[PDB]
């Protein structure tokens, strides 16, 4: 009988790859916060205590 | 054949993907008095 043969064999193309995935990391940066704590306190001064 | 440990996102990446972390925000906010105020001093007049 006609004996079978090997397949053609995969034609492989060498190359260089960069694999990107979806970005979930938030964009970060440095900010500066200027503000003023305004604290007003009402005190009642007693005979011995405040 | 050798398999290297490969994963799309780490624990750190997934945890940091959150816009805000309650833990870190609370930690920074509750240090406000220790930094921008004097806890121990008592003024009496």
């Amino acid at each position: 009988r006609r004996c079978p043969t090997r397949p053609e064999g995969q034609n492989y193309t060498e190359g260089i790859a960069v694999v990107f995935k979806e970005n979930i990391a938030p964009y970060k940066f440095k900010a500066t916060m200027y503000y003023k704590d305004v604290t007003v306190s009402q005190v009642w001064f007693g005979h011995r205590y405040s | 054949h050798e398999f290297v440990p490969l994963e799309v996102y780490t624990r750190h990446e997934i945890k940091d993907s959150g816009l805000l972390d309650y833990t870190e925000v609370q930690r920074r906010n509750q240090l406000h008095d220790l930094r921008f105020a004097d806890i121990d001093t008592v003024i009496r007049a």
